C-alpha cells in the first residue's frame, strides 16, 4: 500500500497519466481509488487535474456510475470553493459529464449515493473536534445517504447552467450567483432581465 | 457630501463585490481582467463595514451621515445601496429574535 501511494504520486507528478489509467491494479482497484480520491479531496481544484484523472480512469475501465459520481462531486465542490466563471464552466462541464455517464447505464441503475448536504467529511488528518471540556465529540453515527436519481441531477445541471449564464451576462455576479438557491437565483434573473431562463428555472424547480 | 469636480474620491470606500456587465464602452483595447483591489480600498472598505458591526445608539446617527457622503456620486450610491441590501438578508425565518442590522433596507421601511 505505501508503495502503491509512492507510484500512483509519482506518476501525477511525472504527467504521466496513461500508464496509471492502464495498469490492471489486481485487487488494489479500490486502494488506488482512495488514494486517488484522497489526493482529489486534499488539493486545489484549479491547479491539479486529479477529478478528470478519477474520471478518466473509471470511463477506461467501463465503471460509468463511479465516474459519474466523481464528477458530481467535482461540480458540487467547484460549486462551494471556486466561486468564478471558470470555475462555474468547469462545474456545469462536469454535471454534463455526469448526465452522459447514467444515460450510458441502463435506467434502474442510474443513480448516485451523496451523504446528506451537511454531513461534515472530516478532512482525512484533521484533528478532532474536541468539544470546550477537551473531549473527542463523537463521530454522529448517521451519515444520511441521499439517492440522487437522473432527474435530481438535471435539476442540479439546469441550476449550475443558470448560475454561469448570470455570471457571463455579469461577471461580478459570478461570487454570489456561485451560492445562490433556486429561489434567490429567479430573484438575481429577473433584476439581470433574463426572464426565459428564470421562467425555465421557475418550471424545473 | 459634495463632488464639484466630479473626482469620486469617495470610490476609495468601496469594494467591487461583483464585475458590472456594462457593454456600452466597446473603444479600449487594453484587456486586464482582474486587478485585485488596490490594498488601500480593501482597508478603507473593511472600515466602512467594521463600523457597522454591533453599531452603539451614540454612532447610529453619525454612521448614516457619513453613509450619505459616501454615497454622493453614481457608483457610490449604487455601493452604498448593496451594502443596505445585504444587511437585510441574513434573517427571514425566526421571527423571535430582533438581530438584524439597525442600519439596512428593512428596517427603514418597516419603522416608517
Amino acid at each position: 500500500l505505501d508503495c502503491l501511494r509512492q507510484l500512483v504520486v509519482v506518476l501525477c507528478e511525472r504527467s504521466q497519466l496513461q500508464d496509471l489509467v492502464e495498469f490492471p491494479y489486481v485487487n488494489l482497484h479500490n486502494e488506488v481509488v482512495g488514494i486517488i480520491e484522497s489526493r482529489a479531496r486534499a488539493v486545489d481544484l484549479m491547479t491539479h487535474n486529479y477529478y478528470e484523472l478519477l474520471y478518466a480512469f473509471h470511463i477506461y475501465r467501463h465503471n460509468y456510475r463511479k465516474a459519474g459520481s466523481v464528477m458530481f462531486e467535482y461540480g458540487m465542490r467547484l460549486g462551494r470553493e471556486v466561486r468564478t466563471l471558470r470555475g462555474l464552466q468547469k462545474q456545469v462541464n462536469s454535471y454534463l459529464a455526469c448526465l452522459n455517464c447514467l444515460r450510458l447505464i441502463r435506467p434502474e441503475y442510474a443513480w448516485i449515493v451523496q451523504p446528506v448536504s451537511g454531513a461534515v467529511y472530516e478532512r482525512p488528518g484533521a484533528s478532532p473536534k474536541r468539544n470546550y471540556d477537551g473531549e473527542s465529540s463523537a463521530v454522529p453515527s448517521s451519515s444520511q445517504i441521499e439517492i440522487l436519481e437522473l432527474r435530481d441531477l438535471e435539476k442540479e445541471y439546469v441550476l449550475a447552467q443558470t448560475r454561469l449564464t448570470l455570471a457571463k451576462h455579469n461577471p461580478s455576479t459570478a461570487a454570489i450567483a456561485g451560492s445562490s438557491a433556486a429561489e434567490e437565483m429567479v430573484a438575481l434573473l429577473v433584476q439581470a432581465g433574463l426572464f426565459d431562463t428564470a421562467i425555465s428555472l421557475c418550471q424545473t424547480f | 457630501r459634495k463632488d464639484p469636480f466630479h473626482l469620486e474620491l469617495a470610490l476609495e470606500y468601496w469594494c467591487p463585490t461583483e464585475p458590472l456587465q456594462s457593454t456600452s464602452l466597446m473603444g479600449s483595447f487594453l484587456g486586464v481582467a482582474h486587478q485585485r483591489p488596490p490594498q488601500r480600498q480593501v482597508l478603507l472598505s473593511k472600515f466602512v463595514r467594521q463600523m457597522s458591526d454591533l453599531l452603539p445608539a451614540t454612532l447610529y446617527l453619525p454612521y448614516l451621515k457619513m453613509l450619505r457622503g459616501l454615497a454622493s456620486g453614481p457608483q457610490c450610491a449604487h455601493y452604498c445601496f448593496s451594502l443596505l441590501k445585504a444587511n437585510g438578508g441574513s434573517s427571514a425565518e425566526n421571527l423571535q429574535a430582533a438581530g438584524g442590522s439597525p442600519v439596512s433596507w428593512d428596517h427603514f421601511f418597516h419603522s416608517l
